[PDB]
């Protein structure tokens, strides 16, 4: 379920796409915040952990959850270079 | 195993 | 965009199914109610005009703009044989 | 046309294989993702609307269209149990 | 039921010939392609897998069910080199 | 000359080895990747064109000449299974 990833800021910024937030429902009945993509050459997809699909939690103790889209943005937009994603990773029973 | 195979 | 469905409900009741709605969203972005499937031999059917994808505007002039699931539910089920639907098509 | 599949995960997952994207075009010309197996007992398979051949649009409301197959892959691993599929489904011109 | 061939044209073609559509059924009742002749030495013979009475479904990302015979034709002739082919097995000789 | 040589990946893959590249010369002097080994029962078998002592140009579009061992390998598994080869005979 949970991981932590620690991400150096690119130029290009953190390297990822996300959709999710309140009446902004990536899935029905859930307000999360979801990566939808990871951008080829950025911060994200050179540390190679985080994923399409993943569920963030917070970035660097901003809490992303009952957010809205652009307040996650925002979020996102207005860290330092030095950057801790606290995800949850969908898991089955199997 | 010597040989590359594609 | 909008047209009116004017049905009379069956033994079985007006025969389709709807998802969508405030806080569980069919599509993101949008809250409102979305017609998902349409029964065999129901009203709905017979009747042919509904399709799945309309969006429900109205029921009896019920406003379904801007409701959860479970008012979109409650409004369709406390209607009388008559039922007057507002939709629209994409 | 656009069907929507809902999947609830067995212990082998969704039960299907899909070939295509950006760079290992299944089709010529064309960077979509398509099933190209349904296994036997698997979830695909006794829900039955999935049939070999059919192109994805989406997972869980990540657009399939111009993603290469490893984030095919990936966006169809990295779910819970259950899956929205979105696939393009052909209709009649009548003509 | 449904399968999925690919094939490389040969100089004459894909090198089989069809019958039905819509306005021309080839069963009556029945508006659909069907494959009723494989061109010996051609390239869907070389391949091994197209055979007479397999129903065509799409060339390439052309849907082939419920079009006109010349729509069709239109489509197969309108492939390069490389060409995809879905086709329904017939579970009956009939 | 160069010859153009068209495959359908098989589910075994091409059905050639290969040596050479950059780094890795198969004839000194020579940093080309050239064809070694035809497998039985595969489709460049089947297809009966390509033969051992082929030098590789290019595949789908993907220039093969002067890269390293590893950049061919990759080039040549990571395709579609419509593979277009061009080939210099000798």
């Amino acid at each position: 379920k949970i991981m932590e990833i620690k991400l150096i800021k690119g130029p290009k910024g953190l390297g990822f796409s996300i959709a999710g937030g309140v009446g902004n429902q990536h899935i029905p009945g859930d307000n999360s915040i979801y990566v939808t993509k990871i951008i080829e050459g950025g911060a994200a997809h050179k540390d190679g952990k985080l994923q399409i699909g993943d569920k963030l939690l917070a970035v660097n103790n901003v809490c992303l959850e009952e957010v809205t889209h652009e307040e996650a943005v925002t979020a996102l937009k207005n860290t330092s270079d030095f950057v801790y994603l606290k995800v949850a990773k969908p898991t089955s029973m199997y | 195993y010597l040989v590359t195979s594609v």
